């Protein structure tokens, strides 16, 4: 399984998600989904996973 | 490298982006009430020493007084974020309300500032957690069981 | 640290942030309003000794009345939070209502203030909980079973 | 599993989450999710966990 | 075409796309607006050095001002995205709000820019993970167990 | 198709499809708007080399001009799609908003364009995947296990 995210939702935070199995992070950061006006439509969780 | 960002220039940026004092549609230049803006900037930096954390701002030494010609000490990568946050705390002086686009721009710049400060503290071992025999704690290292402190 | 805060400066910041007395508008101050504001600040500070807790405010000696030139004793990192919380209480004197941006600024500053005060008390062992034989309770330490009293 | 949070939902409170397994906290603090105008849209719980 | 894209051309594009000044206009605003636009572009690029990453912008060297005739160094594939973002940031100077179609165009151009700089870091093996006997760690390669570092 | 499609014809199509210029108007074609439209077409085509991909546009060679009389090198099957996408970008110059039917036409044409470009890459075997004994890897072919590379 691989998580699925939007490009703008993770830009600048790839190095934390790349090493989540070696280092022992207290948490993982992510942004929310925003539309063209700047309103929040979805949460900070990944959209889904592959099967 | 590049030119230094002084105070007052941040205040002038804040006043210029809501049509209060500029050369875009203004023949009524700003008063000498820049002191209020500079003091607001100083206090808001003092507050920022807590939540966003330190970012390199240079405070006034001794009693003195800020003045708009002093160097701020901030990198040029932060001026949009600082200016928008300052603008949000200055509109009620003139009895004005922000528009949605200004709010969106302020949020984007603040997010860019937040991205350049993350730490993700990376939690440790337990302290009484054993270290296995594969690490050969007799000869190579010492102190079987993790230190978990330091 | 720059200059000390002084109670009058805190009151004037609140009066200026909502365009009641400043040079960026059509306004001048009245001494009775200043006395009322300083008394309100004193009473609200005395109340804050309960919910937010003590923050270092310097009360007046118990025979005389507060003065606008007295040093407040607060760090400069708290001026915005205190001023916004005071403006919210003082607004209804002049029959005014706060706009949403003012409320957002007040909540931001209050959150910054309360971030700098958490304790998270942390629990301790019960007192009839045994301490294991691995701690060597007879030779190294004493008193098998945790004290958990203080 | 690792919790997922937004950057400004945890800023200033990292040291409490870092040591949640050594110390014995009575609770853990967190903030709510606020939109660009200051309204609350989500609670103080973490957005989700990894799989 | 394929010619160099100067810093003044980008701000002229942004001014034209919202009918503020053009070669069809009868006003052309003022050089002061041009200086403001160029400085806004410089600060935008400085900020963009964080979130979208570097895209090859050429900053001013030394202490001198950017000037509108300087070469930006950007490929021509990016000018639409850069211009739309700059327009969004400097609309509030003239007290205007964007229409939905402008926002849609800005988002599409930004997405095109984002697609061209993706990485997908592709995490490695760990370092205590064995490598099997099937690839003959004794003779062909060396160091059974992955390095997982470098 | 038979007749070559020049760069000026695409711009004229976009101007006609929303009144503005047309061939029936009693007003001019304002030759500056033509240069603006041709430059917009050139920049939008240079951007399209990322998301939709190359479609065969003939960029200006050297560094002179796009020069609206030049051939575009596009098949006639893409005229409507390119024209609608260009009209959407250049509408805001004249401060106009698109109607729903125009948006529907643009979307249909874009979908037709993108249908003619899919690849659906298709996955290949891993490289450590065995090939069965039924393939007779001894005599007929060689290299049991798939190559999975090339």
């Amino acid at each position: 399984q691989i998580p699925i995210v939007g490009m703008e939702q993770i830009r600048g935070l790839e190095k934390h998600w790349e090493a989540r199995n070696k280092k022992r992070p207290a948490f993982l950061p992510l942004r929310e989904v925003r539309d063209k006006s700047g309103n929040i439509i979805a949460g900070a969780t990944p959209a889904g996973y592959t099967q | 490298m590049a030119t230094v960002l002084t105070k007052g220039e941040i205040v002038l940026f804040a006043l210029r982006k809501f049509a209060i004092a500029s050369n875009a549609s203004l023949t009524d230049v700003e008063p000498q009430s820049i002191e209020d803006g500079v003091n607001d900037l100083e206090d808001m930096m003092s507050e920022w020493m807590i939540n966003p954390g330190d970012i390199g701002y240079a405070f006034a030494t001794g009693d003195e007084q800020p003045l708009p010609d002093d160097e701020s000490g901030l990198p040029r990568k932060y001026k949009h974020a600082v200016g928008y946050q300052l603008l949000l705390r200055m509109l009620s002086d003139y009895s004005l309300e922000p528009t949605p686009q200004v709010l969106s721009n302020a949020q984007r710049s603040y997010d860019a500032l937040m991205t350049d400060t993350l730490v993700v503290p990376s939690m440790r071992r337990r302290g009484d957690f054993p270290v296995g025999q594969g690490n050969k704690y007799d000869v190579f290292t010492s102190d079987r069981y993790y230190p978990g402190d330091l």
